[PDB]
């Protein structure tokens, strides 16, 4: 938890406050772009079920996964910033993102 | 509480 920015938003965000979480994504869009992935191309979830959705075009993200010297409560994180498709499985009205599934 | 949707964008948005 020093200073890089997924340690930094890792804490801020709630998910290292309590517990060490080992990986998240971040996606450096707009809400409402992020949105509109829940209408672009439907594909399989990773577990079969079929509401799940990838962006058309890849979007800004950063990766943040825990090192294999972190541990609670000093949780440590690599981040990698990379350019990739977003796939998200979407549920309710209005049908928004709900999970994050991958980026490829 | 936090909804489900609500979840997502604490957990992975940054706009």
């Amino acid at each position: 938890s020093s200073s890089n920015y997924c340690n930094q938003m890792m804490k801020s965000r709630n998910l290292t406050k309590d517990r060490c979480k080992p990986v998240n994504t971040f996606v450096h869009e707009s809400l409402a772009d992020v949105q509109a992935v829940c209408s672009q191309k439907n594909v399989a979830c990773k577990n079969g079920q079929t509401n799940c959705y990838q962006s058309y075009s890849t979007m800004s993200i950063t990766d943040c996964r825990e090192t294999g010297s972190s541990k609670y409560p000093n949780c440590a994180y690599k981040t990698t910033q990379a350019n990739k498709h977003i796939i998200v499985a979407c549920e309710g009205n209005p049908y928004v993102p709900v999970h994050f599934d991958a980026s490829v | 509480k936090e909804t489900a949707a609500a979840k997502f964008e604490r957990q992975h948005l940054d706009s």
